[PDB]
RNA sequence: AAACCAUAGUUAUGACGAUUGCUCUUUCCCGUGCUGGAUCGAGUAACCCAAUGGAGCUUACUAUUCUUGGUCCAUGGAUU
RNA sequence: AGUCUCCCACCAAUUCGUAUGCGGAAAACGUAAUGAGAUUUAAAAAUAAUUGUUUAAAUCAACUCAUUAAGGAGGAUGCCC
């Protein structure tokens, strides 16, 4: 199980229109990935919070899985996910949050500022805690804070899909990865790949011989790309679809109609499942004597 | 858990490379044709430049990025030719192999550039520096008999 | 206020060794504090009442739990022993042969069809289950649902930690803090199920035939099922670390 | 009493995603030591360029490079960062690591070519654990 | 204490006289050395095999430490001793070890071909081996023979002079090093500093890290590099008395 | 103007090499078995780090990211 | 590690002259026997410190509070005898 939660969508703000061109890039992008394997790719879409969001609920998610990706999925064989990453510089009052992660499925945040990374850290609700590889840090990162926001919940993502772009970033690129590491204490990191074009995809093993070489373990990014991948992914699906974590709409009979692997069952515009009636009252509790 | 420092001193000494002039033999004598002075273009933002020049051209592009998070040069005056460059405790191999690796200034020629002490404190550093400084005039005053 | 700070500056250039640290730092106070620091009646009698009947119901819980315990293990071993595997068989032969060991024994013919009706009748009011379906609320649904009340409810082990908890399907009479009590029937099986709660998922189906054969997929999580608030709203909710889930994706 | 590593073998395969491309323009052994060359010298200085390898069962875009052990990170590094541009060909051409193997048991076809590096090696073990 | 044994001569043939600023230019080095801190100096000399040797035993050394650096030995307080190389390239005009191996203390080899290394590893009186760090190396280094000639007490010298040269030989010197280091398995390995110039030595703690950098350990470089020299040395002086 | 004092002492506790021991799995042997022996391997972790000394309490740790002992009106299978 | 507590001068006594379940110089300290309790309570929640979850609420287990002063002698009961 491999996961890939940092593909860029070509579009920035909603002004801009995306030609044809990008999506055939995407879809051969996203075939690429699968040529190769992987099993989930959750595509992201970069906003910034200072200017005003739209208010509308149909036009906010720009993605259009159903269409496209759903015309494309019966043929590849996996699942898509939208992702918006929220980049915080100064504490505006535009916020309207309420609307953003309940359209949208996980929802991360890109500071730029210290206050701003202090209140995305205790009082935002988000997913992802990124940062900004091409530009330096804001400040030095402390343990404590890191540590008591891995415990709460968010963590951080490391993305190597950057370096592979310019050659004076992939200093900078080094040393904001080295000293996040340092100050996470290798707890709470998710890697992703920030590529736009399939060019600049790579192995599994490629990834694992960049991470160990930077100073993370083999094991520990097996680990972190196994498991807290797809418990990061629960989390931004839970939170979304069910309630706060007390009931779930889904409901998994055997092992592939999961809330975060079923995805083409489980209704979108509301949250019902119709399924025909296979819980009745006169059939035997016990699974090894019930027999049809 | 703790961001472990490593300091590193190092000396600019200039041999007598002139085979016309025939030179004496001795302790004091050879110290002092090689402990001479240091050129005046000579600054910390011009050895730093020339030792990441340097380390770019000899390691490559990742070997220089490692090092050059925390490269620093903390103390150093053209007076004596001692400074004191931070370093990670991870890369100091790294940058005593740059430091031996030095060719030559951009203006300034025929130099060596020699790291005496190495640890992961600047008191240390600087009790050492001044045992050094008291046992060079030692030899000095002996010769000067 | 230069003077006097000069000279405090020149005080302490004299004692510490570096005199413009206590500026900085603020460790200068200029104030210091000098303070030692510095129809009742009814009411009880139902409250006693109350206590009583919470505790008299706690042991007579207790104690119908432990004879049902034990009223299967010794039919079961009479069954056994008696040559007899059919359910009807053995319920008759207990009748007319042991007459005070059958009125402890429950009636699970006769605890589906007042239980499931009366549940499944106040959750289809409820949650509005309507001959259309274009008229649902998904979040406020979820709200409902977290805020119902789940006595005498129909409930399947649909994923467990353990292996063997997974496809029971039983009818509650109490829901308690740790564990889940229900009833099972087989064909000699009535047991008393006590399930733990921590790591497993729970599914339950509500039937609708207006015209066509449909039911809703709902589910809970008993992991994050004792944090709920009950029979009504308000209450500061924590995350806590969406961490132990991890069975859920595993199988 | 244990066992010393000589370098470790790395399969290594160009994937360039452009057939239209892949079919008219060919690839020979040279352009495999160039590239491996050229991204030594633009990832590292002297240091990445001093690495010992040699090349074994050279096909189309699928080559095998015997790395020491010593620097079998360095060279899975710069072999995943690298990308090249303008070598032999218009399209970019960048490698991706099959499989890696320390033990030489490794499994492609019923050919013979790992049969006669086995020999040599086979006559080669015995002669370095005799001696 | 150090010891340094790869100090060359600016003499390559018999009929080379010497010239006295080349005199001058190795006591300006052998100063540099003494100043960047040594203890034990071991001058190098290299000739041909192809040369013909002299019919003398008062002439095989052309040094003659006791007049020239005798008075730098007592004044400054070092220690100079007699090495010769051998640039041995195929077995032929040769022959001869018991009266060079009298007059010199420390008998290295410079194999250059392939019969080069056999007849180096098979009946040659030598201490330490070279290998040409500039230009390539012969064919490959293989462990058949350098375990056989390391079991025996033979070395592998290593020149970290020849890389301060060019910027071009760089390249090939790391390249037949690291081969070195493979190919030895890091067990006998000594060092030394091949350059002419007071310009090109450095001190124990740079040589040390590029060491490790390239491929040996912190314990390989260490003890090798002290006790192996201290070791070469003594045997040498025993050979040379006895 | 000092009282300057730690079988670590002021944020130093570095670099590797070798040996023994422990967990599970792979196989062999005597006599089922043995704190049995011998190879083929992996792991030796996580929480976190002193700044004057001692005691009590609470809070973080040990999932192919080392281990150990016991209990369970917890469930799962089998005999009486 | 932690915004917790206390010792690190004495005081036949305005100086907690405190023989108070046991140990202890003190401790917002360890543990033992019994009874009860759950925003309807002595007090925990859905109008000093610490902890991501942060006692219980079928039974067990865990937390809180309310009682049991040290030593010697006589009688009764239960066990090996
Ligand atoms: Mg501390």
């Amino acid at each position: 199980m491999l996961v890939d939660l940092n593909v860029p969508w070509p579009q920035n703000s909603y002004a801009d229109k995306v030609t044809s061109q990008a999506v055939n890039n995407l879809i051969k992008t996203l075939s690429t990935l699968h040529m190769l394997g992987y099993t989930h790719i959750a595509i992201n879409f970069t906003v910034n919070h200072s200017e005003k969001f739209p208010n509308d609920v149909k036009l906010l998610n720009p993605i259009d899985i159903k269409r496209r990706f759903g015309e494309l999925m019966d043929r590849t064989g996996l699942k898509l996910y939208s992702r918006i990453t929220l980049i915080i510089d100064d504490p505006s009052k535009g916020q309207s949050l309420s609307k953003i992660s309940q359209a949208f499925d996980i929802v991360a945040a890109l500071p730029i500022s210290e206050k701003g990374l202090t209140l995305s850290t205790t009082n935002l609700d988000i997913d992802l805690l990124t940062f900004q590889y091409g530009s330096r840090l804001p400040t030095f990162l402390k343990h404590k804070s890191i540590c008591s926001c891995v415990n709460r919940g968010v963590k951080l993502e490391i993305v190597y899909g950057y370096a592979l772009r310019d050659v004076q970033a992939r200093r900078q690129f080094v040393s904001n990865v080295r000293s996040v590491i340092r100050s996470s204490r290798s707890r709470g990191i998710v890697i992703g790949s920030g590529a736009m074009s399939p060019l600049e995809c790579r192995n599994i093993l490629g990834v694992t011989s960049l991470i160990k070489n930077l100073g993370l373990p083999s094991d520990r990014c097996s680990k972190a790309m196994g498991d807290l991948a797809s418990l990061v992914l629960l989390n931004g699906r839970l939170r979304n679809k069910s309630h706060k974590q007390t009931i779930v709409t889904g409901g998994g009979s055997g092992n592939g109609d999961d809330v975060v692997n079923d995805v083409q069952g489980i209704d979108d515009v509301q949250t019902i499942k119709v399924v025909k009636r296979s819980m009745d009252a006169e059939q035997l509790g016990h699974a090894s004597k019930r027999h049809k | 858990v703790r961001l472990k420092s490593r300091y590193i001193l190092f000396e600019i000494i200039f041999p007598p490379t002139d085979t016309n002039v025939e030179e004496s033999v001795s302790k004091a004598d050879i110290l002092l044709s090689h402990h001479r002075a240091s050129p005046a273009d000579v600054s910390i933002k011009s050895i730093l430049q020339e030792i990441r020049r340097s380390l770019s051209l000899n390691l490559g592009d990742y070997g220089s990025a490692k090092c050059n998070s925390l490269l620093q040069l903390k103390y150093f005056s053209n007076k004596t030719s001692t400074g004191i460059i931070r370093c990670h405790r991870e890369d100091c191999d790294l940058v005593i192999m740059a430091l031996m690796l030095m060719s030559k200034i951009g203006d300034v020629d025929g130099l060596i550039v020699n790291p005496v002490k190495v640890s992961g404190t600047i008191k240390k550093i600087e009790q050492f520096a001044m045992r050094r400084n008291s046992k060079i005039l030692n030899i000095i005053k002996c010769s000067q008999s | 206020d230069r003077t006097q700070t000069f000279i405090k500056d020149c005080l302490f250039t004299k004692c510490l060794e570096d005199p413009e640290k206590p500026f900085n730092e603020n460790r200068f106070q200029d104030t210091l504090l000098l303070l030692p620091t510095d129809e009742s009646a009814d009411k009880q009698l139902e409250k006693r009442d109350y206590q009583r009947i919470n505790k008299n119901s706690k042991i007579a819980l207790r104690e119908y739990i432990n004879n049902c315990k034990k009223n299967t293990k010794k039919c079961l071993k009479l069954a056994y022993e008696n040559k007899i595997t059919d359910k009807e068989d053995l319920l008759h032969y207990i009748e007319e042969k042991h007459p005070t060991i059958y009125e402890s024994l429950p009636q699970y013919v006769d605890f589906v069809p007042m239980y499931k009706e009366l549940w499944i009748n106040y959750i289809k009011e409820l949650l509005n289950i309507t001959k259309n379906l274009k008229t649902f609320n998904g979040s406020l649904a979820l709200l409902k649902l977290s805020m119902a009340d789940y006595n005498g409810a129909l409930l399947r082990v649909t994923k467990s930690k353990n292996k063997t908890l997974i496809g029971l399907q039983g009818i509650v009479i109490w829901d308690s803090q740790k564990f889940f009590i229900m009833i099972v029937k087989g064909n000699i099986i009535d047991e008393i199920k006590c399930i733990p709660k921590k790591g497993t998922v729970f599914q339950f189906e509500i039937p609708i035939s207006d015209d066509d054969d449909s039911a809703l997929r709902y589910s809970i999580l008993g992991d994050r099922f004792k944090y709920r608030s009950v029979d009504r709203a308000g209450r500061k909710f924590k995350s806590r670390r969406c961490d132990d889930m991890l069975y859920y994706i595993q199988n | 009493k244990k066992t010393f590593r000589e370098w470790q073998y790395f399969k290594l395969s160009i994937t360039s995603f452009d057939q239209d491309v892949d079919d008219a323009h060919a690839i020979d052994q040279m352009t495999w030591r160039q590239w491996l060359n050229n991204a030594l010298k633009r990832s590292y200085g002297i240091f990445g360029e001093g690495v010992e390898y040699s090349f074994l069962h050279v096909d189309d875009k699928l080559a095998y490079i015997r790395v020491n052990h010593a620097d079998k990170d360095t060279f899975s590094s710069s072999i995943s960062t690298y990308i090249s541009t303008d070598e032999l060909v218009g399209s970019p051409l960048t490698v991706s690591i099959l499989q890696e193997s320390s033990s030489l048991r490794l499994l492609e076809v019923t050919d013979d070519d790992r049969l006669w590096l086995k020999k040599v090696m086979e006559e080669e073990e015995q002669d370095c654990k005799c001696i």
